């Protein structure tokens, strides 16, 4: 299903000024927006070309509701500061995570929004968007306080209407691209590690979206346990990289096999070393 | 809480001497955000690195792609130098044209 | 959730300039939002009062008479510079803990803003009970007390009912407003009245208390005299009555 | 669209 | 707000007790999410009584409901089983609209809840003082809602407008209206006469 999503950053720096906000928002794995506070008239900007079509309008808009979080934002890192006793001489930061997931139709399937507090779950927004999870007593001072202001019932009205309506639009604008899964381009290659055993690499290459599953077979059994792989990487030109890798002694190379599985391919792939 | 980053050393396609490529380091699985990147080439700081916007994983840690326009040869070497706060010294990830 | 504003009530010279707080008493607020209401009575938005910036007027505001301060996240301050009789309304603020494109929004208690040209004009009401007539006690079995409170300017005054020490609500109704005791005039002195009906049984008990209470807002300390009359200063005038047998 | 209304923690 | 224009319908509403009243609110934008109801009694502050957001079509709390039409960009309040403390000014808001972030208010409609008088007893009964020889005022009281209580002509009498009371305790309401002069030959009669009072009015001698 298709996904749209919104990450903020927000960081407190004691000697370098007022606290930094960046966001950044994705449909599915494409950028296509960026805010960042640090500069004297910070503006959101395009990433993806299927978003310059929004007139000025659209960008005031983006970035009126980007300072408002700015502001906010110094708000909630000084109130959290107090909840933990933290002295203002340390730096810390507070990230979110929100938005909708959309099903076959143009319906919410699910909706989201996670914060979390130098680096671990703060508090977040159940399945149910109307109750929240909070990780620690400081996480429920904040849910007291959102309870109070029904963010819950914003948050779902958000989710459950623009969130939807805006991605369904932007899926439409950029259907040529964001609507086109790029099947991986697969390979084996052969690597001796010494005299008698070598390890075998299977690579999955210009694929799109990120999503894939690389697994090794020695007969047809799950060799998990023994299979290293790397974690799925950008290739720079919004298509993803990965490989799965198994050392195998020298003689039974034909004797592993290598699976694909991609939403851009018809079939999952079975593959193995040739020659 | 603090995450140690870490590093793929990769070009955007297959590396063929004498031919234009994009070297790519990602950093990933990194936490607090400050981090500092640097392509190498020959040990040395290629001067024209792009990257990516700050985001960051499910599990809240930050990843960032530097990237660089580059032509691989035989014999030059190709590296990404990163430092943060839970790195002693900066951390030298040689590019394997085979990884 | 509740906001407040400090002064409620304000009577004062031509002149003088009027600073009316609101405050956010439980919350931290970004924004509040600044309201005049006059007879016809629309909320008119002046001005909204933001944390760490300007404030941002609406169409037709004198910006130079209405000073608007965010003070910090919990106070906005509202200055009415030089009030002239014109500038008499009812400002009311509202703040709400969400910011951003506005949700829920809790309003202050209003302040009532008096301008006059002349503070000679200032009177305490006086304030009388009448007793339940026996012709209602023998017809209905109920027994309506009248309380009266008469000769106060201006329209300051709020009137209640105390029964036995307790105040009380039920088979109670006081005049929605006051009427003027010379309706041809600009300063015109008031009048208002109130009933409390309870039943004959009741009023027949002498053990029962019957008290109309008459809150008057009128000049404060630093206010000062050139005349001989008493200090017309905010103050309660009470009328009372005691249960009557026969 | 990012959300509009902004809540202090 | 730039783009945004509330317009609730009535202005003024008149309802008898015990009836339903509807308030009708239309608004222009469609970043408007948000459409709360406030209620202010006279000389108070408007509170808030109940909102609808954009995903709901219908809300309800006892006896007070909100119905959404975002299609049509039209949101309505239903009182029901209305009663003499529903009488205020009613106000609706949305949130949409460009540049400024505030709330778009209507104008207001003053709802006037007419109380039911199952048991009129018409009467003008003298009353007089507590305190001491302050002296007497007249009293037009238990009439039915259908009576109108006129002004004088004689700038020396005063009459106040009718007030209801409601007695809780025992399921009574009943109205009245006050009437006094300083003038010495003023009668209860020359306030409270023959065009004013039903022509069932008990009218005792003092």
């Amino acid at each position: 299903s298709h996904s749209m999503r919104y990450f903020y950053t927000a960081m407190s720096r004691p000697g370098r000024g007022e606290p930094r906000f960046i966001a950044v928002g994705y449909v599915d794995d494409t950028q296509f927006v960026r805010f960042d506070s640090d500069a004297a008239s910070p503006r959101t900007e395009p990433r993806a070309p299927w978003i310059e079509q929004e007139g000025p309008e659209y960008w005031d808009r983006n970035t009126q509701i980007f300072k408002t979080n700015t502001q906010t934002y110094r708000e909630s890192l000084r109130n959290l500061r107090g909840y933990y006793n933290q002295s203002e001489a340390g730096s810390h930061i507070i990230q979110r995570m929100y938005g909708c997931d959309l099903g076959p139709d143009g319906r919410l399937l699910r909706g989201h929004d996670q914060s979390a507090y130098d680096g671990k779950d703060y508090i977040a927004l159940n399945e149910d968007l109307s109750s929240w999870t909070a990780a620690d007593t400081a996480a429920q001072i904040t849910q007291r306080k959102w309870e109070a202001a029904r963010v819950a019932e914003q948050l779902r009205a958000y989710l459950e209407g623009l969130c939807v309506e805006w991605l369904r639009r932007y899926l439409e604008n950029g259907k040529e691209t964001l609507q086109r899964a790029d099947p991986p381009k697969t390979h084996v290659t052969h690597h001796p590690v010494s005299d008698h055993e070598a390890t075998l690499r299977c690579w999955a290459l210009g694929f799109y979206p990120a999503e894939i599953t690389l697994t090794w077979q020695r007969d047809g059994e799950d060799q998990t346990q023994d299979t290293e792989l790397v974690e799925t990487r950008p290739a720079g030109d919004r298509t993803f990289q990965k490989w799965a890798a198994v050392v195998v002694p020298s003689g039974e190379e034909q004797r592993y096999t290598c699976h694909v599985q991609h939403e851009g391919l018809p079939k999952p792939l079975t593959l193995r070393w040739e020659p | 809480i603090q995450r140690t980053p870490k590093i793929q050393v990769y070009s955007r396609h297959p590396a063929e001497n004498g031919k234009s490529n994009f070297l790519n380091c990602y950093v990933s699985g990194f936490h607090p955000s400050d981090i500092e990147v640097d392509l190498l080439k020959n040990g040395e700081r290629i001067e024209k690195v792009e990257h990516s916007d700050l985001s960051f994983s499910k599990d809240w840690s930050f990843y960032l792609l530097y990237y660089t326009e580059f032509t691989p040869t035989e014999k030059d070497e190709y590296a990404c130098r990163v430092n943060h706060v839970t790195l002693s010294q900066p951390k030298i990830v040689k590019w394997d044209r085979d990884m | 959730a509740v906001v407040s504003q400090h002064p409620s009530r304000v009577i004062c010279k031509s002149g003088t300039s009027v600073k009316i707080e609101c405050r956010s008493l439980d919350f931290q607020a970004t924004t509040m939002f600044w309201y005049r209401q006059f007879p016809k009575q629309s909320l008119m938005l002046m001005a909204t009062s933001n944390e760490g910036s300007k404030a941002t007027y609406e169409q037709g505001v004198e910006k130079d008479k209405f000073l608007i301060n965010h003070a910090s996240l919990t106070l906005s301050t509202l200055t009415v510079t030089s009030a002239h009789p014109e500038d008499s309304s009812f400002y009311i603020c509202s703040a709400g803990p969400t910011s951003g494109r506005t949700d829920t929004q809790y309003f202050g208690p209003g302040t009532r803003l008096t301008v006059l040209e002349d503070l000679k004009n200032v009177f305490p009401p006086e304030v009388a009970v009448f007793e339940p007539s026996e012709a209602e006690i023998s017809h209905t079995q109920k027994a309506t007390l009248v309380c009266l409170a008469t000769g106060f300017y201006p329209d300051h005054v709020e009137l209640s009912w105390w029964v036995n020490g307790k105040e009380v609500h039920s088979g109670v109704c006081t005049d929605p407003q006051p009427l003027k005791e010379q309706p041809a005039l600009n300063d015109s002195r008031y009048a208002l009245s109130s009933r409390l009906r309870v039943s004959a049984t009741f009023w027949q008990n002498p053990r029962n208390h019957f008290r109309c209470q008459v809150q008057f807002y009128g000049l404060s300390e630093n206010d000062e005299w050139t005349q001989d009359r008493a200090k017309p200063v905010t103050q309660i005038v009470s009328a009372e009555a005691w249960g009557r047998a026969d | 669209l990012p959300f509009d209304k902004a809540t202090i923690m | 707000s730039a783009g945004e224009n509330v317009e609730q319908h009535p202005s003024t509403l008149s309802v008898q007790e015990g009836d339903s009243a509807v308030i009708k609110c239309t608004y222009s934008d469609s970043a408007s999410n948000y459409f709360p109801w406030y209620k202010q009694e006279l000389g108070k502050r408007p509170q808030l009584i109940i909102d609808i957001r954009s995903n709901v079509g219908e809300k309800k709390d006892q006896r007070i409901a909100v119905t959404l039409n975002k299609t049509a960009k039209h949101f309505s309040l239903h009182i029901t089983e209305t009663q003499p403390e529903d009488s205020a000014v009613y106000f609706c808001a949305a949130d949409g609209g460009a540049g400024s972030y505030q709330l778009t208010f209507g104008k207001g409609t003053k709802l006037s809840v007419i109380p039911n008088i199952q048991n009129p007893d018409p009467a003008v009964y003298q009353l007089r003082d507590s305190k001491s020889s302050d002296k007497s005022v007249c009293l037009f009281t238990d009439f039915d809602s259908q009576t109108n209580v006129s002004q004088s002509k004689d700038s020396d009498v005063y009459i106040t407008d009718k007030c209801v009371l409601d007695m809780r305790s025992m399921d009574f309401k009943s109205n009245s209206a006050v009437a006094w002069s300083n003038k010495s030959d003023f009668a209860c009669a020359n306030a409270f006469n023959n065009s004013i009072i039903p022509e069932d009015t008990f009218f005792p001698s003092p």
